[PDB]
RNA sequence: GUUUAGAACGUCGUGAGACAGUUCGGUCCCUAUCUGCCGUGGGCGCUGGAGAACUGAGGGGGGCUGCUCCUAGUACGAGAGGACCGGAGUGGACGCAUCACUGGUGUUCGGGUUGUCAUGCCAAUGGCACUGCCCGGUAGCUAAAUGCGGAAGAGAUAAGU
RNA sequence: AAUUCCUUGUCGGGUAAGUUCCGACCUGCACGAAUGGCGUAAUGAUGGCCAGGCUGUCUCCACCCGAGACUCAGUGAAAUUGAACUCGCUGUGAAGAUGCAGUGUACCCGCGGCAAGACGGAAAGACCCCGUGAACCUUUACUAUAGCUUGACACUGAACAU
RNA sequence: GUAACGGGGCUAAACCAUGCACCGAAGCUGCGGCAGCGACGCUUAUGCGUUGUUGGGUAGGGGAGCGUUCUGUAAGCCUGCGAAGGUGUGCUGUGAGGCAUGCUGGAGGUAUCAGAAGUGCGAAUGCUGACAUAAGUAACGAUAAAGCGGGUGAAAAGCCCGCUCGCCGGAAGACCAAGGGUUCCUGUCCAACGUUAAUCGGGGCAGGGUGAGUCGACCCCUAAGGCGAGGCCGAAAGGCGUAGUCGAUGGGAAACAGGUUAAUAUUCCUGUACUUGGUGUUACUGCGAAGGGGGGACGGAGAAGGCUAUGUUGGCCGGGCGACGGUUGUCCCGGUUUAAGCGUGUAGGCUGGUUUUCCAGGCAAAUCCGGAAAAUCAAGGCUGAGGCGUGAUGACGAGGCACUACGGUGCUGAAGCAACAAAUGCCCUGCUUCCAGGAAAAGCCUCUAAGCAUCAGGUAACAUCAAAUCGUACCCCAAACCGACACAGGUGGUCAGGUAGAGAAUACCAAGGCGCUUGAGAGAACUCGGGUGAAGGAACUAGGCAAAAUGGUGCCGUAACUUCGGGAGAAGGCACGCUGAUAUGUAGGUGAGGUCCCUCGCGGAUGGAGCUGAAAUCAGUCGAAGAUACCAGCUGGCUGCAACUGUUUAUUAAAAACACAGCACUGUGCAAACACGAAAGUGGACGUAUACGGUGUGACGCCUGCCCGGUGCCGGAAGGUUAAUU
RNA sequence: GGUUAAGCGACUAAGCGUACACGGUGGAUGCCCUGGCAGUCAGAGGCGAUGAAGGACGUGCUAAUCUGCGAUAAGCGUCGGUAAGGUGAUAUGAACCGUUAUAACCGGCGAUUUCCGAAUGGGGAAACCCAGUGUGUUUCGACACACUAUCAUUAACUGAAUCCAUAGGUUAAUGAGGCGAACCGGGGGAACUGAAACAUCUAAGUACCCCGAGGAAAAGAAAUCAACCGAGAUUCCCCCAGUAGCGGCGAGCGAACGGGGAGCAGCCCAGAGCCUGAAUCAGUGUGUGUGUUAGUGGAAGCGUCUGGAAAGGCGCGCGAUACAGGGUGACAGCCCCGUACACAAAAAUGCACAUGCUGUGAGCUCGAUGAGUAGGGCGGGACACGUGGUAUCCUGUCUGAAUAUGGGGGGACCAUCCUCCAAGGCUAAAUACUCCUGACUGACCGAUAGUGAACCAGUACCGUGAGGGAAAGGCGAAAAGAACCCCGGCGAGGGGAGUGAAAAAGAACCUGAAACCGUGUACGUACAAGCAGUGGGAGCACGCUUAGGCGUGUGACUGCGUACCUUUUGUAUAAUGGGUCAGCGACUUAUAUUCUGUAGCAAGGUUAACCGAAUAGGGGAGCCGAAGGGAAACCGAGUCUUAACUGGGCGUUAAGUUGCAGGGUAUAGACCCGAAACCCGGUGAUCUAGCCAUGGGCAGGUUGAAGGUUGGGUAACACUAACUGGAGGACCGAACCGACUAAUGUUGAAAAAUUAGCGGAUGACUUGUGGCUGGGGGUGAAAGGCCAAUCAAACCGGGAGAUAGCU
């Protein structure tokens, strides 16, 4: 049965990549947070 | 988690 | 049925809604540890060891009944009617055993047949299709099939004589 | 009558027997005309009722084929659990006892089964009530408010007519 | 279950009345011990034959202590002659405790008196870790099915090989996208992982493996949409949006066949092609846009016709003479394959064609497009399957002989045709028809502006360069993706064999792939999935739930009612196999040779061979049964509700609920009402009352009566009352 | 003696119980710290287009990762320090480099510094894709550098409608972009909660969002206060004082004057001269002084004993401006590293003083004296002050002066009197904070503690995402990490051997507890009923004793005896809690107040901030007490009440005050755990709902609308017949989609499915790939449905330890 995941690279990207979080000022914030706690992968872009 | 079964009265 | 969330009627309420008013629809989980119970074993005991056959302390099962016939169309009754007591026969329900008979089943027996595949091919067979679909059917199991049972007799009694 | 409480109203039809169904009655507790009324072919995994066929649905279950259940080998859980040397009865007792009293019964221990009890397991009860709990929703509850609307002033000046 | 003496039992072992005994408590008294308190004797912060008396206890109040860690005491003391810690033992205090010791351990520990607290745990469905219980019980994951021989190995039901059996075969096969990320191949290993074992594996370990001008991506082009210079708007942040710039799921240049690896291939190799640019040479020369025009370029449904894929049969080639009757035969088995490209332009589709002339149009211009006229031609042009030829004296090819590591390798290699059937594929982006009226852009073609017109540039022919970069293994309806699992679930596209059949249903099979990662026995109850059933046939039950039954084609026949369409497959009935005949293989379909005609070809007309091939009738024949299996409607009658198809509570409700066409009311004049937005703006709508929004009703038929008091709405404005302001 | 009879009769343990012994599992306890926690004293408070923060990918003798570094890639140059050893770590090995100064290491200064990221040539799904221009290369295929973002400012050149102009446009210069802990200023700004409800109020101008800046920021040089005396910017501390006041006058909020301290600093413009470059400030060089960024020297013990080892014991010394610490085989002043002291800089840099340049103007005189402002009306806000009688401040709105002969303020207002001069600016110090650097400290932690993280931790892992977020330390002195032999599958595991003080330290390694699970021994147990014990007690076993019998284990048999906790009138209760063990887990802290105890002083007691070599001392600013009464003025051992009290009320003989400890109270989370919720900021339409764009799918078999043709009929129709046609939210039925019934399954095969049937199946169909709508919002053919297994208000983080009269 059809669950809430259906894997989609180009709109896994276009929905939480580097350049999507970074395009927003909200989105750069976290970065900022991810940042200040020392995530090994800041975004989700490979 | 479950849901409240209904075998109880009124 | 009642007793959620859906919906509707009547009714109440401005309304959301409500009604032991009504209508339609609507998830019933648990692999048994203990007690209990039904079966079935192991261990030990019972004073040498072992193999049998018993006694029965105790416990359980079983305990129903109709209708005809004879007594007797007698007792009783004006008649209409119609027995007690006692003795036969035949059923119902229940229970037990059994498969000779009557049947069920008998995917392990035999045959018929459809589609298709294979055995080189024909013929003859086999596989698969619910046992492919069917027709029969041994033993066994089985009831609807057929045998039997309920007692009589004692003891002590109940109410009552 | 999805609407009738009394009520299974009364009558008729259907059945051997019909609180349902169908037809009427009107006594409409508490129908009613676009919060539509009455009819209506067709349609409906629509509701109710009836008939034929059909059958193990049942009288009343029997047999057979498979998959488990059972035995062996291997692997190997779970919910639960105060501790147990964890019997019946009658009575008592936070008022329904394996554990108290009295009394009866019962050698020790498995295995296959059945679920009567352990107020069995599951989940800090959804019903009821309570808290000067929570939330949504309603309105002619309260107090506000967006919005809408009214006028004054400002943006905004100059003739004429009443 | 006696159950109304606790029971036994009792005729006193009851009751009544007198006694004298005895039993009976943690009460009382003895004999010790501890503590509190009161007034004393001496002495008294201490204490004394003190003495008297008190000492059940929750909430709670008061008082006094133990022990733990840390600081001072302590640069002390205890300690490798065994510290802490742990584990025994002994002693001791009213208690929390203390002391000492045996063993363990192997380096710290700490008196005393003070000081400070993360200072004392059984509970909180407490938290974390460990370990029980049920329990060697349930389960070991689709009832598609396994068996044997051999091999490897320490060991084989599970691995490998071989021979059988069974399952899928519109999938349980094959190829992809998406997604995964090495799971691919080889070697090696069996701890863990695999619901068992495992020599095996999608496990561990080590190597190897993904080769592109043409396939994709990238690239060019745009859709929805995103971003967005300036700009507009907004407390700030920011919002919207122009020019622009992104964004495929769409539009744009080109490759096929054969061979080859353990694992890759339209990528490598062989053979044969094609495309777009760059450069150079040569010839002929008007080029040119951020411009114009054309093109690209587009629906649904339906109807055929022409084809191919593909299949069948025959022919041909090769092989077979049959484990048991027959089988030199109209017998049996197998093969009978060849692309892109190039040439031809066919069936067919579309369009009249060719000049000259004019013109306020296509933002300017235009020779183009669009217009106006005139002339002349009976044609011309465009598109397009397929076939054929070439590609191809090649490749492939059954099989063959030699070698060899079961592989293999090398050599050779026959026929390689026709007819028929036939798509859902192609012609077809066609044709016909309908209303609901069916992208864009660029590449491409053409036209001229400005700017060059010796040049440049354009066209044409050769030669030549260049075609980068990234992806390419493998899984991909699943054990590799999404579901915590090697999970009876989910997951888009492409391919579509034989027999029967209308069919992609279904059954049996091919190619191909599998038997589903615990088995072996036993053959109880009971449960699940099924089979059959005497007699009765809904008596069952809330209810014919379920099951059983019906089921096909042709023909006959078919009611009430109806909106005339229906109802209707109404109901109900008849015929179905096989063989022969009509007619040895028919009607029909297809159609060669041959013979005429051609302004000549992939031609036309005849012609009928050969193939393919129903349907009907008659006769015969078998069985209980001929729509024999699978497959495949139960039917009718009355009635409520909703008109109907549809929609809905993902995960207990699919309905009479919602929607619905229709109807009515009302708002709305377009800078519309309204809605989203502090606003700008956007939607409404690039629509204009024959429109849009809201509301209620809910096809259709016949109809929709009375009330404006209340509450709303609309209109009026004289009067009463009334804010800010003055 | 034999044979019978009767009575009694131990010995059995499948197993089990208790005790003991020996193990297993497990990792508690103890010991340990290159990790944390809280501070002290300093420093440093930013980085970045000269490309940051943070990453991606590379880079070694390198397979991985860590740490460095960037294609010059664990590094290169230079200048110093230092050097006999050295090529970072896991982590050996290999191949080498050095040894008296070019090994290595440390520091200063440079060079290089891929890709992404403000990212800046364009684009983009971050670490990728695609260019343009120009210079220079040539092998004629190409190649190498450089430049090309936007905005602000400035200057040139050009350049509309439109004649000039202006807008606009093109260049060129500068500057800004981002990151970062807290502190600061400003723009916005909650709710939970408290009020035992709840509106004003409180929470709170807090949380949070946004903008901006610095090492501090801000504030700041009187149109200020005072009160008829005076003070003299701002900031900070202690008082004043929980006072005056504010307040549903409730909850609560809460000054100022004044005083004591820290630290002090004043100026410029609103204009012209006379003087003149004056003072002062800012740039820069130039030295000195003092730091910073590497370093150098640095005292003094032997013998003996125990022991594996001496730093311990026992002897006898020595140094100390060094007995701070660390290490070394057990506890080291003299073994080692250091410490106390004494020294050091080629180069860079801070700070301070001096000095030289470049600006900068000092002084004097005469003027001038901040207008849509003050004020006012209206609406709010800020002042402790909630409109109140409300001054003062800020202004959205509407008005609007005087102007030194004048204004502002003195808490309504007026007069008088004091005081000051707004409508222009600048200004150090005292103050706040710590991402970061160095040193040091702790009646702070010691692996369930302390940061989440002592370990390759913000990792593994979970979630679409925001976000959430672990577990996991110890062999020994030295790996000497067990050669060799044996069993086993060329295993695993084990037995020997050997190493070591010890393997009773063997890598599953310090100590090794308990629950739990085993082996052995003693005793008990197979006719026996129940919280499993207790009192009594035989027998057996065993240890002492000598026969006195005690001690230990077990325990037949027997009297009595229904767990614990919580909550209750009351529980064996069949009321709640707990499977067990171990660890952890709840009345604290700060301030204020009262009371008690205790200590000190005493009609007095005591300081706070601050100063201070500083727990001393100074500082008495203040606070309490010794005098009260009254609303108050006032009076006073009295006073008030009243006209007045013979009165009556309250007072007058009675020691307090400051510490320490303790009992209460108050504010903070206030003993701990637990809500459903409210508010704020974010993350989600990869599921689902709707919509948008672009693609795909729907075997087969029926019914046969309109229309059309040909007849028949009509004057023509109409009408009618036949044949063509192929209409439909049409029919039957696969794929596909739906999900009506039943069974199974219900600690599933599956957190919604399977099997057999069922509905739709050319459409209001279905599906792929993208896109859009976001939480009081979406979307919804409408069920309060759906919006990532969550929906009558999603998820994440924050307010937050909300609150919980309840358990
Ligand atoms: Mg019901
Ligand atoms: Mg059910
Ligand atoms: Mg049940
Ligand atoms: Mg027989
Ligand atoms: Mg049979
Ligand atoms: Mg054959
Ligand atoms: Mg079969
Ligand atoms: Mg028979
Ligand atoms: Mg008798
Ligand atoms: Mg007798
Ligand atoms: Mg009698
Ligand atoms: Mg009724
Ligand atoms: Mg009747
Ligand atoms: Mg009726
Ligand atoms: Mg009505
Ligand atoms: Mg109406
Ligand atoms: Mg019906
Ligand atoms: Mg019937
Ligand atoms: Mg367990
Ligand atoms: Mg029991
Ligand atoms: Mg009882
Ligand atoms: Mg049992
Ligand atoms: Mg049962
Ligand atoms: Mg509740
Ligand atoms: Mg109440
Ligand atoms: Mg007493
Ligand atoms: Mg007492
Ligand atoms: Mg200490
Ligand atoms: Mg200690
Ligand atoms: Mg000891
Ligand atoms: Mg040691
Ligand atoms: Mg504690
Ligand atoms: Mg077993
Ligand atoms: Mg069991
Ligand atoms: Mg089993
Ligand atoms: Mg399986
Ligand atoms: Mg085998
Ligand atoms: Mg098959
Ligand atoms: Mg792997
Ligand atoms: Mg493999
Ligand atoms: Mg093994
Ligand atoms: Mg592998
Ligand atoms: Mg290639
Ligand atoms: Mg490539
Ligand atoms: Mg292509
Ligand atoms: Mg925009
Ligand atoms: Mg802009
Ligand atoms: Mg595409
Ligand atoms: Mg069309
Ligand atoms: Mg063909
Ligand atoms: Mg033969
Ligand atoms: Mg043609
Ligand atoms: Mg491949
Ligand atoms: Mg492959
Ligand atoms: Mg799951
Ligand atoms: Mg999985
Ligand atoms: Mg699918
Ligand atoms: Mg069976
Ligand atoms: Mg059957
Ligand atoms: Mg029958
Ligand atoms: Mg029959
Ligand atoms: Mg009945
Ligand atoms: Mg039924
Ligand atoms: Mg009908
Ligand atoms: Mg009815
Ligand atoms: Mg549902
Ligand atoms: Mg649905
Ligand atoms: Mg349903
Ligand atoms: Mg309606
Ligand atoms: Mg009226
Ligand atoms: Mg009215
Ligand atoms: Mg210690
Ligand atoms: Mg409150
Ligand atoms: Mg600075
Ligand atoms: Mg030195
Ligand atoms: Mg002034
Ligand atoms: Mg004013
Ligand atoms: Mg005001
Ligand atoms: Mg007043
Ligand atoms: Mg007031
Ligand atoms: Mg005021
Ligand atoms: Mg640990
Ligand atoms: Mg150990
Ligand atoms: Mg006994
Ligand atoms: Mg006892
Ligand atoms: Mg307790
Ligand atoms: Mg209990
Ligand atoms: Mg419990
Ligand atoms: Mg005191
Ligand atoms: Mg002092
Ligand atoms: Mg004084
Ligand atoms: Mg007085
Ligand atoms: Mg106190
Ligand atoms: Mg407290
Ligand atoms: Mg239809
Ligand atoms: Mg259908
Ligand atoms: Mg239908
Ligand atoms: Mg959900
Ligand atoms: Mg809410
Ligand atoms: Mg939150
Ligand atoms: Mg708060
Ligand atoms: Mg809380």
């Amino acid at each position: 049965m059809k669950r809430t995941f259906q894997p989609s690279v180009l709109k896994r990207n276009r929905s939480h990549g580097f350049r999507a979080r970074m395009a927003t000022k909200n989105g750069r914030q976290v970065l900022a947070r991810r940042r200040a706690k020392g995530r090994a992968r800041l975004t989700v872009s490979k | 988690a479950a849901a409240v079964r209904n075998a109880r009265w009124a």
